[PDB]
């Protein structure tokens, strides 16, 4: 009841509940970094209401509502709140749910490269890139190794999207072959020979 | 839309912080919210026609909210404390009803620190794409690390040839904790810029990773010898390699 | 039977004497249960019925803020309406707001209604369809235009069809002992000599609830509504009501006249004869 | 539009001398709301007099109920004194034990 | 409860 993960294009349904007897319910999403923005408003005397790609339902008896997004995009990745106004003065916001729209990778090509600092060759990092949306990155936490979460880049002009993650430490006993352990990388992950 | 200043504010404990909000002209309501977790917001106060309606969420002490005229609103913390750190949001609706569309501002990120000697500007380093990637996928992914900053007030931007790029750029959403056990652990961040291998191979092309750090100011005084963790910009460059 | 809940808002401006005075009361078919006065010391929504006491502190706190906002809302409405009618700032004017919802024996929704008045005359009212507004005069269109553009009818209808009946049913169950019981009228008749040629005959109805009651005199079955002194139904102060009706009689024709009492608490219309 | 108040004076229970009762002055059908109402015992104002909460009827006319506890006697005369903007002079309505 | 919608008239 905290986060949802859905691939591109697929439909998303988000659920929330309220406690007070309401006269109007609203759905808000807050993109990471900016302020919340209103999505749609549905009144207590209504059961369903739709705007564009947004379809929302209201159950007065069960005190719950559902929001359906058809043909989801990467822009739809945000945190979704539902606001229940019992009158013209009261308004209560919900817990909120994190929606993460995974990109569609048509040509996966898992690989773990190694990069060198442009100021000096002493420092190096490992890059896990070009894997599909199914693969998930794990934080090993071996007291000096740091692993970041996945992050989709869009080469918009070239029409290419790819996931990527970064690992680095500041000691020896650290190689790009073991930083991203086999939990869980694809079997055909390309491991170059430096 | 709704304008909030300052975008960021880092201050030591015990000072006075004044938040400023300009609502959309004509709107007859102003709302104040603070947000501590990425989850649910917290309501503070609510006006209509410059007249307060509900302030049940305001802290009982040190907190004061004013609306001098229809076009401006201020929120004041008289004695800043580290327990007041949050993102403060200003919203306005027309006709003053909460059964209407609420238009939010960008918000003010306020961090109050007990020990102000923990502030540290980040270290920016750019890593050059591997030749294995250039041969396997015929692309070039540059990696930027901002290592060692406190607090978590950063803004990373990728620049090529003096113009910011957004294609191929993917900055990490949340920063990492370098020593996750400690409460005052110093943070870290990562970002990537993927370009075509031919673009990377031109030695005429310039790549710069630009991180903006919000920290101390002029009033914030410094009595140590580690320079001063001021509001600064830290960058690292990397040229193209044929 | 049928039931209703109504709220009555009164905002009276005090030019020079200060800021507008605001009073709010709410009823359950005849029985007041809430109270608010802007000049009172408590500055809170106060209980006026025994069955509303059990509501928790959350109910009182938010309902106080709800009604307090309406006083501020009316305050700017006084100035706005004073502009529409080209009135002067030194005159005292009043805004009265009436709204409520009606349910049935099964508890289902029957009708919602909301009416606003300015200085004792109809200003604007919500039609029974809960989708359109009826404007009384030229200045009422201006509010009608603003309210139509703001979808005010949709906002108000949601309360009447929704939260209004939801709490109305809650109040009735909490007050089954007092709200759903009917006290039949306790009737008696009295005789007053007005002269040697005539006399006064009064028919009394005491300690009844609710207020709706019908008292009629008949001369050998013929209604005497033309020679009849009717008084308005009055509260007894203990939750019951009173009503008496007089007729002038010939000194020897007392038994020819009869009084007819009609009230829902009585299964059959009582007939009282000398 | 200004509406002259209607005045009725009566007792909550039928009057029996020597027994406690309540004296009511019910003012209704008046506009505006500003009104002064006093209860008189032998022409002298009664100190502790409570009153109902302001409300109005369908035609936007107000109504109020002023009450106090009292014990009727055969000698005491009670009356209600009401002054309103529509009244040039105060109106006195005497209590009729059968009206 | 209370349901007066306030939209400024």
């Amino acid at each position: 009841s905290w986060a949802l993960s859905v691939h591109e294009g697929e439909s998303v349904t988000v659920n929330c509940s309220y406690k007070t007897s309401i006269t109007a319910l609203q759905w808000y999403r807050q993109k990471s970094g900016k302020g919340p923005a209103q999505l749609i408003l549905i009144r207590s005397n209504e059961r369903e209401k739709r705007n564009g790609r947004l379809r929302a339902t209201l159950d007065t008896s069960s005190q719950s509502s559902s929001l359906s997004i058809t043909a989801t995009r990467c822009e739809d990745t945000a945190v979704y709140f539902c606001a229940a106004s019992s009158g013209s003065w009261q308004l209560i916001f919900g817990s909120g749910t994190q929606l993460t729209v995974m990109p569609d990778i048509q040509n996966p090509d898992p690989a773990v490269y190694q990069l060198r600092d442009s100021k000096s060759s002493d420092k190096s990092v490992c890059l896990f890139t070009d894997f599909d949306s199914q693969t998930n990155v794990s934080q090993s936490k071996d007291s000096d190794v740091y692993i970041t979460d996945k992050c989709v880049l869009d080469m918009r002009s070239m029409d290419f999207k790819s996931n990527s993650a970064v690992a680095w430490s500041n000691k020896s006993d650290f190689a790009c072959a073991n930083a991203f352990n086999n939990s869980i990388i694809p079997e055909d992950t390309f491991f170059p020979s430096p | 839309g709704v304008i909030q200043t300052p975008r960021h504010k880092v201050t030591g404990k015990g000072q006075e912080a004044t938040l400023w909000c300009e609502p959309i002209s004509g709107h007859s309501a102003v709302f104040w919210y603070r947000q501590t977790i990425v989850q649910g917001l917290e309501f503070l106060t609510y006006f209509r026609n410059q007249a307060p309606i509900d302030d049940s969420g305001m802290p009982k002490e040190r907190f004061s909210a004013q609306m001098p005229n229809q076009s401006h609103s201020t929120l004041k913390i008289q004695s800043t404390q580290p327990q007041d750190s949050a993102v403060y949001l200003c919203a306005s609706s027309l006709e003053g009803t909460v059964e209407e569309t609420l238009y939010f501002g960008s918000g003010t990120r306020l961090t109050v620190l007990e020990d102000l000697k923990n502030v540290f500007p980040p270290e920016v380093a750019v890593f050059e794409p591997s030749e294995a990637e250039i041969s396997h996928t015929q692309k070039a992914t540059l990696v930027c690390l901002a290592t060692g900053f406190y607090p978590d007030h950063v803004e990373l931007s990728w620049w090529v040839n003096g113009k910011e790029v957004h294609s191929g750029v993917c900055t990490d959403p949340q920063p990492l904790k370098e020593q996750p056990a400690l409460n005052d652990s110093r943070y870290a961040l990562s970002s990537r810029l993927r370009v075509s291998a031919t673009f990377w191979q031109d030695p005429r092309n310039h790549f710069r990773c630009q991180v903006q750090f919000y920290g101390l100011s002029e009033n914030d005084e410094w009595t140590q010898d580690r320079a001063k963790p001021v509001t600064q910009i830290v960058s690292a460059e990397a040229w193209g390699r044929a | 039977g049928s039931h209703s809940m109504r709220y009555f808002y009164t905002s009276v401006s005090r030019p020079g004497r200060g800021e507008p005075r605001f009073i709010a009361v709410g009823y359950v078919d005849d029985t007041q249960f809430v109270r608010f006065d802007s000049d009172a010391a408590s500055q809170r929504m106060e209980p006026r019925a025994p069955w509303i006491e059990q509501e928790g502190p959350e109910y009182w706190d938010q309902e106080t803020r709800n009604v307090k906002a309406q006083s501020q809302t009316d305050r700017v409405d006084l100035g706005t309406l004073r502009g529409y009618y080209n009135q002067s700032e030194d005159g005292s004017h009043t805004i009265q707001i009436m709204y409520g919802c009606d349910v049935g024996p099964d508890g289902r929704f029957l009708r919602g209604y909301r009416q606003d008045a300015y200085d004792g005359k109809d200003y604007i009212a919500l039609n029974e369809d809960l989708r359109s507004w009826t404007a009384a005069d030229m200045a009422a269109q201006i509010t009608k235009r603003k309210w139509e553009a703001a979808h005010a009818a949709e906002q108000q209808r949601a309360y009447l069809e929704g939260r209004c009946v939801e709490w109305l049913r809650r109040y009735l169950e909490n007050g089954k002992e007092t709200l759903q019981r009917t006290d039949p009228p306790k009737t008696h008749m009295t005789h007053h000599p007005i002269s040697d040629h005539e006399a006064t005959l009064r028919c009394w109805a005491l300690g009844f609830y609710p207020a709706e009651i019908t008292l009629t005199w008949q001369r050998d079955g013929e209604d005497q509504t033309q020679d009849t002194e009717l008084v308005e139904t009055r509260p007894a102060g203990d939750g019951t009501f009173q009503k008496w009706v007089a007729v002038v009689v010939p000194s020897g024709q007392e038994q020819r006249y009869t009084c007819h009492v009609q009230h829902e608490g009585l299964p059959k219309p009582l007939t009282l004869r000398w | 539009i200004q509406r002259t108040p209607k005045i009725q004076v009566y007792s909550r229970h039928p009057a029996e001398n020597g027994k406690s009762n309540f004296l009511n002055c019910y003012v209704s059908g008046f506009h505006p709301s500003d009104i002064e109402v006093d209860l008189l015992k032998n022409g002298e104002r009664i100190e502790k007099v409570e009153h109902s909460d302001l409300s109005f009827s369908k035609d936007w006319s107000f109504y109020l109920l002023y009450y106090t506890e009292f014990t009727p006697t055969e000698k005491d005369e009670y009356a209600c004194r009401v002054n309103h903007v529509t009244l040039s002079q105060p109106k006195i309505v005497k209590w009729d034990r059968d009206m | 409860v209370v349901g007066a919608v306030g939209v400024g008239k």
